[PDB]
RNA sequence: UCGCCCGGUGCCGUAGGGAAGCCGUUAAGCCCGCCGCCUGGGGAGUACGGCCGCAAGGCUGAAACUUAAAGGAAUUGGCG
RNA sequence: GGUAAUACCGGCGGCCCGAGUGGUGGCCACUAUUAUUGGGCCUAAAGCGGCCGUAGCCGGGCCCGUAAGUCCCUGGCGAAA
């Protein structure tokens, strides 16, 4: 078949010219002036990943995937976005 | 001959009883002058 | 027991019913004439009548509804309505009368006699939609359905709805106190009955 | 907001099954005894099925 | 209760009939599908006739 | 509902439950045995045997008592037959219809015009076939008997 | 012709007790219908039910108590491995434990809650809640 | 959260009531909106709500779904008329939908905003998604459906985040009645915005006709009404 | 002449279903089976090939192209 | 768009992305318009004019065996990227 592409690592709206939505990037824009938009894009899906993760861990059961569940809390947590008490809700 | 119940409907046409009629007088030239 | 003799429901005809039967109704008849015509109960009628009777002397008196449209069981209607406190509408019944707020007589009972619930089918219906209960007097042709108390009588004859309201508006007053004994009620039954 | 059970909910007296917001329901005093609330489901009205009193054994409708 | 269409029961009977001119006794079926006839003298008992038969002698019991 | 035409019917038998036979009984196994092996003698079909019992004898089907041979079976007509000798030579069920459709092969051959009376005997000869499939499946026929209208 | 008497029965129950009766005649009678009945039971599904013989496989007498909004069959009778019943309690049923789902396991008939405890599997019959 | 609280006090002086409820609510014997359901009373007057819950017209508890303007043909010309669909709620356990007529954009959603209040209802809300497993009145507690007309609706539970992934209307009412997280599934024609509209409503109405065990409460967070303001 | 059970043939009608007209134990309801057909309107049941028929004819059956609607159930009027 | 154009062509304002931003062709989602999950066939596309039957798919209750389908445990494999 075909070899690896390199792929991008955010992602775009699904439609372009949403009010309610426009209305809401616009404020996050100026309080933190950052550059474009796709700068904006990059964290909330670096956001969604980690819920994204948290959703598969939580009904999910065996050996493996306990130690997978504890590997998030670790680093999501020593990157200052949690507290030390914090479990996995 | 295969026929569909929509077009005995009449509301912009002709009849189809008299369609089917035209239909067979063309089959039948075409067959006989050099259908072979 | 009996609250009158039994050659008097009988003289009257409280019992007799009609050609026609129900699968509800299979409780209250009692055999088949010959004929063709069903018979009611009468140990039930009696043993309803009482029951009736109690649990209509619990509400405020100014707060009841008698109901007919049939011609026969208006004038038993009005002796009714005026000898308990009640209130009573004999005639047709004209719409709105608890629905609509934008009429002059705009009245929300607590409970509702009806005489027959097939002639009487708009207030059955305006009483649906309100959650009150229902008290009504079944034939052997009627249904059931949405009545919450039913007293097996024949209420189509002139003679026995008269014989029915007067128990009825006796052993009213003699559950809230307003009478001594039974004996004690000096109002002859024809005053109920509609004069030929 | 002070839940001390704060309400409940009524059941038909004949089926068991809750009471929906907006439906011709009834209640009504015991007839014969007087010491009993009895409830009626719209489904339970329409369809005449008994009922008895949970204090005295008086029956249906 | 129990309602005919659970647990079906028939309708019809097995008599202790009492013949006429032989004094013997037997027994027979209500509805019968032939001409029951004695088994000593030779006399009918009961007739075939659509749905329940006729019988012509003296009955005991219903059994 | 039936199996050529399409309506319903109920029509039928419904026994009561019952596992030892009546108190008011009489006739023990063997002067039934007896009573049934006198009247095959007579011509008797095995299904208007138990008629007779039934109306005549005062005998209840005769399926409540067990082989005297054998605890596992229970008694039935033709198990008794079988016994003496007299069982049929081919299932009756399969003789009836078979001898029904050559009195009426035999008719169509004067009247070739009924054209309403041969279709009847097709939905005979498919009901013969039906049978004859499962009687050979079951080892009751022998695999070299095949119909031919042609014989009998 | 009848094909099923099971399914016939679990129509049956969920149509009676739609309209509101308090009893039920599951005529053709099975083992297998007496053991789904018995897990339909301990988790509180039906009343008391008993087994009457007439002649001719028996029929059950089956009291309900207007307590449960839907039953039917699974019918092709899937298997499953006993690590991959998520997989169809998101299929058949309305959140995350509303419910049994009953599974013919190799000891027996049993709800799927019972089979995970053992870790077994087997075929999917029927299901109630 | 008074400035809704001096509302009632005004409302309740100079209302003269003519119905039984309103008698009731006006003489103190009924204090409170979660004891006027569960009855078979009728709800004929809107000053029974704007008096127990004050707060539904506070006009960022009200919407205005669509408007339309239909015709009727007549042999001097075309007689013209309004069509408003609203909607009303606290956004805690109550909402309402009404639709309401007129001959003017005004009076139409006058007659809507006040219809919606007399059919409102109450629902219950919990946590039953196989994902999140909290117990907190964020979403739908299991799945229910409901239609009208050509349109199928049904809805299931989501976790904790995610928004309201429905249509452009559903937001709307499903946002006026407390939830915030949903999943989606419809059939039908969805561009007729009242069937849409009214096939929503069913199913929050419907969410209260499953039956379920005392365990159940303290295993998906049901609550019904209000729940801790 | 009256009442009941089984099978056919009609009507009014609950729950439920449907876009409605309306169906409603003789389902167009809830289930368990098997087979046949449908996929925007025209071109077209046509052309080319095959098999049947004494002929008339039956059965099987496409594409180039062209078009934004064609169809259904019910409302208010105008009209005969 | 017909001599009073927010819709064409220019000026001046404004909006969306931004080292990019538009045009033409192809596949997937949109589409429950291919439907096992999961669609239709009275009036909208669509039940063979009717019936008989061969292969194939679907098949009543109980009891005793076998262990092919099925389920659990365990050895050898399914290259790296
Ligand atoms: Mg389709
Ligand atoms: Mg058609
Ligand atoms: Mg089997
Ligand atoms: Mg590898
Ligand atoms: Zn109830
Ligand atoms: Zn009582
Ligand atoms: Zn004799
Ligand atoms: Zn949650």
């Amino acid at each position: 078949g075909d070899p690896k592409r390199q792929r991008k690592k955010y992602e775009t709206p699904p439609h372009p010219w949403i009010k309610e939505r426009l209305d809401r990037e616009r404020v996050l824009m100026d309080k933190y002036e950052l550059k474009n938009k796709k700068e904006l894009w990059k964290h909330e899906t670096q956001l969604k990943n980690f819920r994204r993760r948290a959703r598969r861990l939580l009904a999910a059961r065996g050996k493996q995937a306990e130690i997978e569940r504890e590997q998030l809390l670790a680093r999501l947590k020593r990157l200052g976005l949690l507290p030390e008490d914090a479990v996995l809700d | 001959m295969k026929r569909r119940p929509r077009k005995w409907k009449k509301k912009g046409r002709m009849r189809w009883k008299w369609i089917k009629k035209r239909i067979r007088r063309l089959k039948r030239q075409r067959k006989k002058e050099r259908g072979l | 027991e009996y609250l009158v003799p039994l050659d008097q429901y009988l003289a009257a005809g409280v019992h007799i019913g009609t050609q026609q039967k129900t699968k509800d109704m299979k409780k209250f008849i009692y055999r088949v004439r010959q004929d063709g015509l069903y018979v009611l109960d009468v140990r039930k009628t009696d043993e309803r009548l009482k029951v009736a009777g109690k649990f209509l002397a619990r509400f405020d008196p100014q707060s009841i509804l008698a109901v007919s449209v049939r011609l026969y069981g208006q004038k038993p209607v009005k002796k009714f309505g005026e000898v308990t406190g009640a209130r009573a509408i004999p005639g047709r019944f004209l719409p709105g009368t608890m629905t609509n707020p934008a009429v002059k007589n705009f009245f929300e009972p607590d409970v509702i006699i009806i005489t027959d619930p097939r002639a009487d089918h708009q207030a059955m219906k305006e009483a649906i939609e309100i959650g009150i209960p229902i008290v009504a007097l079944v034939d052997t042709e009627n249904l059931l359905s949405y009545v919450d108390l039913a007293i097996p009588t024949n209420n189509k004859g002139r003679k026995a709805l008269a014989l029915i309201y007067w128990i009825l508006a006796r052993e009213i007053l003699y559950n809230r106190g307003e009478i001594s004994s039974r004996e004690e009620f000096k109002i002859p039954v024809e005053e109920f009955e509609m004069k030929i | 907001e002070n839940v001390e059970l704060k309400f409940e909910i009524p059941v038909c007296t004949s089926c068991g099954r809750e009471i929906t917001p907006r439906e011709h329901a009834t209640h009504f005093v015991c007839p014969n005894c007087g010491e009993a609330i009895i409830w009626r489901c719209e489904t339970c009205r329409l369809l005449a099925k008994p009922y008895k009193c949970p204090k005295c054994g008086w029956e249906g409708p | 209760a129990l309602p005919r269409n659970v647990i079906p029961m028939p309708r019809s009977r097995f008599l202790r009939v009492k013949c006429i001119d032989c004094g013997n006794e037997q027994i027979v079926f209500s509805h019968p599908a032939t001409r029951v006839r004695c088994n000593v003298c030779g006399a009918t008992l009961v007739e075939p006739t659509g749905g329940k038969g006729i019988i012509r002698a003296k009955i005991l019991e219903v059994l | 509902a039936r199996m050529h035409a399409r309506k319903r019917g109920k029509s039928g038998s419904k026994r009561p439950p019952r596992t030892a036979p009546p108190i008011w009984l009489e006739y023990t196994v063997e002067d039934i045995e007896n009573l049934v092996v006198k009247l095959r003698k007579e011509g008797y079909s095995t299904a208007m045997i138990g008629t007779i019992l039934r109306d005549q004898y005062g005998i209840p089907t005769v399926k409540l008592f067990r082989d005297p041979d054998n605890p596992n079976r229970k008694l039935t007509i033709t198990r008794i037959l079988e016994k003496h000798g007299l069982a049929p030579e081919i299932p009756e069920d399969l003789m009836f219809l078979i001898k029904r459709a050559v009195n009426l092969r035999k008719h169509l051959e004067q009247h070739p015009k009924d054209l309403h009376s041969m279709r009847g005997l097709q939905l005979i000869e498919s009901k013969i076939r039906r049978l004859v499939k499962y009687y050979k499946r079951k080892g009751k026929l022998p695999k070299d008997w095949r119909y031919d209208p042609e014989q009998a | 012709t009848l094909l099923d008497p099971l399914a016939n029965a679990l129509s049956h129950i969920t149509n009676s007790e739609r309209v509101g009766k308090r009893e039920v005649y599951i005529k053709p009678a099975s083992k297998l219908i007496g053991e789904v009945l018995r897990v339909m039971q301990k988790y509180g599904y039906i009343g008391e039910f008993e087994f009457i013989d007439d002649g001719r496989a028996g029929v059950y007498r089956v009291q309900l108590l207007g307590k449960i909004n839907k039953a039917g069959a699974i019918k092709p009778r899937f298997p499953v491995k006993a690590r991959d019943y998520e997989r169809w309690e998101k299929r058949f049923l309305p959140a995350f434990e509303f419910g049994i789902l009953i599974v013919s396991t190799s000891q027996g008939v049993m709800s799927h809650k019972e089979a995970r405890e053992k870790g077994i599997g087997g075929r999917l019959i029927a299901y109630v809640y | 959260s008074q400035e809704w609280k001096e509302y009632a006090k005004r409302v309740l002086d100079e209302w003269q009531p003519k119905t039984k409820l309103g008698m009731l609510v006006k003489e103190g014997q009924i204090t409170d909106i979660h004891e006027i359901f569960r009855k078979g009373y009728q709800i004929k007057e809107p000053e029974i709500i704007d008096v127990l819950l004050p707060e539904v017209n506070a006009r960022e508890n009200q919407e205005i779904l669509d408007i339309a303007l239909t015709v009727r043909m007549t042999d001097s010309g075309r007689r013209v008329r309004f069509r408003v669909l609203a909607a009303v709620g606290n956004r805690d356990g109550y909402v309402g939908l009404g639709i309401g007529h007129g001959r003017e954009v005004g009076i139409a959603i006058r007659k809507a905003i006040n219809y919606a209040k007399l059919n409102i209802i109450e629902i219950k809300r919990g946590c039953g998604s196989w994902e999140c497993r909290c117990r907190r009145p964020h979403s739908v507690p299991f799945t229910v459906e409901g239609k009208e007309g050509s349109v199928r609706v049904k809805l299931i539970p989501g976790p904790r985040g995610l928004g309201l992934v429905i249509g452009d209307v559903g937001k709307k009412i499903l946002r006026l009645a407390g939830i915030q997280d949903v999943w989606s599934q419809t059939l039908g024609e969805t561009r007729t915005t009242v069937n849409f509209a009214k096939a929503v409503f069913n199913a929050l109405y419907n969410t209260n006709k499953v039956v379920v065990t005392p365990e159940m409460i303290e295993r998906y967070g049901i609550v019904v009404g209000r729940a801790m303001p």
